[PDB]
């Protein structure tokens, strides 16, 4: 019915604003995680790059 | 401030005097038949006429 209507398009919609909530948090979550992960690849990258140039420096002595 | 306390007090008291879930409320009450056009006109007010 009418009211039926209003009741169920109101909170309804209440509902999908505290869904945009959730996934709101959730993009929140991962955003953090992805850039700890970058943030680790990085820093093992350059803890090998500094191996690297000691292997050549001691091939150089060598 | 006297007369706006025991209206808001009378109000709230009756409040609880419905009966409702989580979407929706409903009530009921009586009314004298010379009354019906006051009641009408001041429910006409709301939100799609409720």
């Amino acid at each position: 019915s009418k009211l039926e209507a209003i009741l169920s398009q109101e909170v309804e919609a209440e509902i999908q604003a505290l869904l945009q909530e959730a996934e709101a948090k959730a993009e929140a979550v991962k955003r953090e995680a992805e850039e700890k992960a970058k943030a680790l690849l990085q820093a093992r990258e350059r803890a090998l790059e500094a191996q690297y140039r000691a292997a050549l420096r001691r091939a150089e002595s060598a | 401030l006297w007369t706006r306390a025991q209206d808001e007090v009378a109000r709230l008291k009756a409040l609880e005097e419905l009966a409702s879930g989580r979407f929706g409320f409903a009530l009921l009450g009586y009314v004298p038949v010379k009354a019906k056009p006051k009641v009408e006109e001041a429910l006409a007010r709301h939100k799609e006429s409720v």
